[PDB]
């Protein structure tokens, strides 16, 4: 992280599509370097729904400028998760904060 | 406020501290600014252009 | 330029000022021994040619 | 390993023309007698940088 | 009088506050010499103190450091970076092989390694990685070398060893065992005589070296180098 | 091995004068060149024992800024001439010398009243110039042995007011060396493209050969470090 920041890093990372954002809050069910599995809350499920969401993390792919695009899980097991929370740090990102 | 933060952390308020030369060992005559800077790496790799 | 200017500058009070020194060799000895600061005003013997 | 020794031998006095794009004045191209350094960047004498 | 003689300091005091932090005392050192020895010892300690590092990683199913293994929250490259942080003490043999295997969900530590009695871990609870699935299990084979200084894999591949297998992973080597050195000198009160000084050295290490032995080895190399100057024609 | 280290060779000793020389060597490991150079500089400049003239007394002078007739050179000037007298003492710890001249011409350092335990190495030095044989200059110089350089401020004290009227103190550089300057050069051995070659340019007075000077300095440091080495 940058020690001296301007407070925009959170917003810039959130809006930018680099990071994975959990579309529904809940408690995390499964964590792995490649995929993440989330369990939604009781009040969040669609009536008649599985209640489980899955994301696949881009591990190592070529960028447009031949740089590297990687993603890192950044949550612990059984971690509560709110909506809009950052679930997978992308490149140049730390805990949802931009880190060039 | 930056001075107050510095004094909370017990650092010298002036922000300039004394240093020693690695190879010679005597103090630099005047205190030298030492701090923490955010430095980046740019795409102009020297081994690519050479 | 910064080094030259800082080297030739004088300070009215400095360590070892006032002492008379035989030549620039001993001036080197004095300063590298840390016994007299760079800005000390002293009287030294010099030689010049034309 | 003999190749490096030969390389030191050949460059012993062989100057190289050195240019910075774009040449604006006749001082923009100068010749130097090279020495070998490690790395992938040309070391330049500080003075001629002006 | 007694201008033609010179006193000899001694390692008078050694104290350990942290396993990776010690301070020793040299006494008596006469005027001027304190800085000479302080600078010499600091530079030599930072340069040439022997160390043991990790220059080999073999993981079941891992083909290169860029891949991923299921059941591990950490990617392989960061596993390697943490492995760089690992510290190992070996005294009976110049190169050694360690082993790590674990199937339980949770963090793994250096304490879990399969090791012989001659291999010692200074910081056993240091983390290596985290496992997250019951049916998965980590299995690693590690090779430790004895070396000096820093030698990158870019220089390492110059050996051009033949028949290097796919399932081999090369990791950068950093051997130096000392992290920081500070020296401070000030006048002492010994034999009620003035113009003596006590020299205090402070050093943070990774806990793999006795401070006394390290300082003695530094003195040894410095004296050996001086042996050329004493012999000048 | 890790214990093994590169051993430099004594490549040359380029002598320019009996007191001026250059010594260079290679190879040296990263930082060893600077380490050795700094250590040698400090040791030679500040810790090499030697003898020098420290105390003087001239008949008829009240203080450093007094005056004396006949001689164009002033008290500060005559004492700074006495500053550079190259003298070495055979065995004796502490010796006293005297001179007294009257003559239109040069008062040369060779005129000094010889004593068996005292050897002036550069006798042709001219102490001063005298304008008239009608004037006489008599001085007594005082030679001690010790280490390092001492300025006057470290001896000027109210507790030392016992010095008799008409006594002068000289900043005495006991160290035989006049100049030490080390520079490092990037050299290579085998394919190791980075290594240190050390060049020392050095200057002494007449008393000591430069090779001996460097030798002695190294000897002193090695002796100062001998017991900390667990080896032989």
């Amino acid at each position: 992280k940058p020690l001296v920041g301007t407070g925009m890093e959170r917003a810039v990372a959130v809006d930018s599509g680099v990071t994975a954002v959990a579309k529904r809050g809940g408690v995390v069910q499964y964590v792995d370097a490649s995929r993440i599995v989330i369990k939604v809350n009781e009040d969040e499920m669609y009536p008649g729904e599985a209640g489980i969401d899955i994301y696949n993390l881009t591990k190592y792919t070529r960028s447009n400028q031949n740089t590297c695009i990687n993603q890192m899980p950044c949550v612990s097991l059984g971690e509560p998760v709110e909506r809009g929370d950052v679930l997978a740090d992308g490149p140049s990102t730390d805990l949802g904060e931009l880190a060039l | 406020e930056i001075k107050e933060l510095l004094k909370l952390g017990d650092l010298p308020t002036s922000g300039q501290i004394r240093l020693y030369d690695g190879r010679t060992g005597e103090q630099f005559e005047r205190p030298v600014t030492v701090g923490y800077m955010y430095m980046l790496k740019l795409n102009h790799l020297v081994d690519d252009k050479m | 330029v910064l080094g030259l200017y800082y080297m030739t500058r004088d300070c009215v009070n400095a360590k070892g000022e006032g002492m008379v020194l035989t030549g620039p060799k001993e001036a080197e000895r004095l300063y590298r021994s840390g016994l007299a600061s760079l800005h000390a005003r002293v009287k030294v013997r010099i030689t010049e040619y034309e | 390993a003999v190749v490096w020794d030969i390389l030191d031998e050949v460059i012993r006095e062989h100057p190289v023309l050195l240019n910075r794009a774009p040449t604006l004045h006749r001082l923009g191209i100068q010749a130097f007698e090279p020495v070998l350094i490690e790395g992938k960047a040309i070391q330049l004498h500080p003075l001629v940088c002006a | 009088g007694s201008v033609t003689e010179f006193l000899k300091p001694r390692l008078v005091d050694i104290e350990q506050v942290s396993s990776t932090h010690a301070k020793v005392t040299l006494e008596p050192l006469e005027r001027g010499f304190g800085h000479t020895l302080g600078n010499a010892l600091r530079r030599i300690l930072l340069s040439s103190m022997p160390g043991c590092a990790v220059t080999e990683v073999e993981i079941d199913g891992v083909l290169h450091e860029y891949s991923t293994k299921e059941g591990v929250q950490e990617d392989i490259l960061e596993i390697l970076l943490n492995l760089k942080g690992l510290a190992v003490r070996v005294q009976g043999k110049d190169e050694v092989i360690l082993t790590l295997n674990k199937s339980g969900i949770g963090p793994v530590t250096a304490a879990d390694i399969t090791h012989d009695g001659d291999v010692e871990i200074v910081k056993p609870q240091h983390v290596i990685c985290h496992l997250t699935d019951e049916n998965a299990s980590i299995s690693m084979r590690i090779k430790v070398q004895r070396g000096r200084g820093y030698v990158p894999a870019s220089t390492r591949i110059h050996s051009e060893e033949d028949e290097r297998p796919i399932g081999r992973l090369l990791v950068d080597a950093c051997y130096s065992p000392v992290e920081r050195i500070a020296y401070n000198v000030e006048a002492a009160r010994v034999e009620q005589r003035t113009d003596l000084d006590k020299l205090v050295i402070e050093m943070e290490t990774n806990g793999t070296i006795d401070p006394e032995e390290a300082i003695r080895r530094a003195a040894t190399i410095l004296a050996e180098q001086l042996e050329a100057f004493v012999d000048l024609r």
